[PDB]
């Protein structure tokens, strides 16, 4: 629900989530790295 | 009080099939750890009663060990030999200390413990000792009515358990009255209700007829299979070793007052008793009664028999909503389809033109020959591939090469339906790639191809979403799929 | 749930299944116990405190 939920999962984590491509991990990557958090904090 | 004591202790092992020494045993265990709770300091004690008088001693017990964790509850063997040079690893050096006063603390903490042997496993010691009523028709008192099950009192404190399943559909139980039923499983619920008993299974219905017919109680008549719906109709298949007895005139009993008593324990529950045949199309004749067969066909590779019937007699065939057709599949263990002779005939037919059909568009033979292939006795393309060359060599008009030509034919019609499953579908070229994804089958290849999946990379890109109308593939296994097909394409 | 006819094995008199229950005294007001009178009714055994 939150960005700070976000930011604790890590890639590989999120390729395990369902209805969840490649495209839509490297805009949430690109969306998070334009307001300087990474995904793993 | 000396004598009293022991009376009590022999009462405990009546109660619920327990042993004088077992309750002793207990009692020492409890007496023991009634005495360790008042003392302070935690420490091992160890009560002896003696089993004539019902005098008992306490100790502070000193467990014989090899190596001391416990300086409390554990002494070492070298320190217990010098006190008594007969102990060994395992005894228990004693203390003189003063027995703790059988208040009604104590008296509370051993009752339990014994109530434990004589009121909780006095209900499965119960249900054991009379081995007869564990799996024959126990009697019991309805204690409480719930919504979901009936508690029986079977006596010496065992509870049983009727659940709404192992209920007849119109029985009305209150509390005091007097209920039979099967005992069909025993589990381990001591407190409470280990006993299962049903009303509704079939083994109720066999074990009455167990009772009620001397003969099947004397293993000269058997029971073969029973089929049920209950509080409705059942049947009952019976054979007999001696020729002298029939078997179903036996059950009926005198003017069928054998299987009426059976019926009214039922609820009025109809009963069909029929002979058992080693024969299974001449059983399934004699489980269809009341209905009159006209013929049967026996399809042995799907395990089904059709089962042709006169028009007049086709609704008591199937009977009021299958129940009759239902009941002897059941007892035969077949898949029965029942119609008119006039609607056989027509599957026949169907049938015959669908196999002629068949074998002119695989085999390249004209309509002649395969009306003849048919006439023979073959269905399938499968059968005329591998079927004994000495069967098709027994047909009018073939040769040894003609037959080994239609084999090859056969053959080669079904390499092109496997050709098709190896790359259209997914059993050898996509295999490898609509079905890699672990959890696809030729199937499910073919179904994610016609949405444009085609290989391993086009399914690794996919979400769950893409993939949810696809029949047969759930969220989970969607995502198992996609998830192996990005192990394998991303980090393989 | 303790079957207490097992009693005269443990605790012994016969049967305690009736409600064993000590006479304890209700609330409202706190005090100091300055004075304590025991009577008797002559025959009955006189306790260590009487």
């Amino acid at each position: 629900h939150y960005i700070g939920d976000l930011v604790q999962r890590t890639e590989v984590e999120l390729l395990k989530t369902p209805n969840l491509g490649k495209k839509s991990l490297t805009e949430i990557k690109d969306v998070l790295a334009s307001r300087g958090l990474s995904l793993g904090m | 009080m000396n004598k009293e004591i022991l009376a009590v202790v022999e009462a405990v092992s009546n109660e619920k099939a327990l042993p004088r020494e077992k309750i002793f045993e207990a009692l020492e265990s409890a007496l023991a750890t009634a005495t360790k709770k008042k003392y302070e300091q935690e420490i091992d004690v160890r009560v002896q009663i003696d089993r004539k008088s019902g005098d008992f001693d306490t100790f502070r017990r000193w467990l014989v060990v090899d190596e001391v964790t416990q300086p409390t509850k554990e002494i070492t063997l070298e320190a217990a030999r010098y006190e008594d040079e007969s102990l060994n690893l395992g005894d228990y050096v004693e203390d003189q200390i003063e027995s703790v006063t059988f208040d009604r603390i104590t008296t509370q903490t051993a009752k339990q413990v014994i109530v434990q042997k004589v009121r909780e496993a006095e209900r499965a010691m119960v249900v054991d000792q009379f081995r007869e009523h564990e799996g024959e028709i126990i009697t019991g008192v309805v204690k409480k009515v719930n919504r979901d099950n009936i508690s029986l009192d079977l006596g010496n404190n065992a509870e049983a358990v009727i659940l709404r399943e192992d209920m007849l559909p119109r029985e009305n139980f209150r509390p005091g009255d007097r209920v039979r039923g099967v005992l069909y499983s025993v589990r381990p619920e001591a407190r409470g209700a280990q006993l299962f008993v049903t009303r509704s299974k079939p083994e109720m219905l066999i074990e009455l007829f167990r009772i009620e017919v001397p003969e099947i109680g004397e293993e000269v008549i058997e029971i073969k299979a029973a089929a049920r719906d209950p509080g409705s109709r059942a049947k009952i298949a019976v054979k007999t070793n001696d020729k002298r007895i029939d078997p179903v005139g036996a059950c009926v009993g005198m003017r069928g007052a054998r299987v009426q008593a059976v019926s009214t324990e039922l609820g009025g529950e109809r009963i069909d008793i029929v002979l058992w045949d080693d024969n299974p199309a001449q059983f399934v004749i004699n489980a269809m009664a009341p209905a009159d067969v006209a013929s049967i066909v026996v399809d042995e590779d799907k395990h089904t028999m059709d089962i042709a019937v006169e028009a007049g007699n086709l609704a008591q065939a199937i009977g009021r909503n299958g129940q009759n057709v239902r009941l002897a599949s059941q007892l035969s263990g077949w898949e029965l389809n029942v119609m008119t002779v006039d609607d056989l005939q027509a599957k026949h037919q169907a049938e015959a033109h669908a196999a002629i059909d068949t074998f002119t568009k695989y085999l390249d033979i004209d309509e002649d020959f395969a009306t003849v292939l048919v006439e023979e006795g073959f269905s399938t393309l499968e059968e005329l591939a591998y079927v004994p060359m000495k069967e098709l060599l027994e047909i009018e008009g073939l040769d040894e090469p003609t037959v080994e030509a239609l084999r090859e034919r056969a053959k080669n019609a079904l390499a092109t339906i496997a050709q098709a499953q190896e790359e259209s579908l997914g059993d050898n070229k996509p295999a490898d790639d609509l079905l890699n994804l672990e959890g696809v089958d030729r199937d499910l290849a073919f179904k994610l191809a016609a949405r444009g999946v085609c290989t391993l990379e086009d399914l690794a890109e996919q979400g769950i979403d893409d993939l949810a109308d696809i029949e047969g593939l759930t969220d989970e296994k969607a995502g198992a799929l996609i998830m192996a097909a990005r192990n394998i394409c991303w980090f393989g | 749930t303790p079957e207490e006819k097992l009693l005269r094995a443990i605790f012994g008199e016969k049967a305690s299944d009736v409600k064993d229950s000590s006479l304890r005294v209700p609330n409202g007001v706190s005090g100091t116990v300055i004075d304590v009178q025991v009577f008797t009714r002559d025959g009955v055994e006189k306790d260590k405190r009487a």
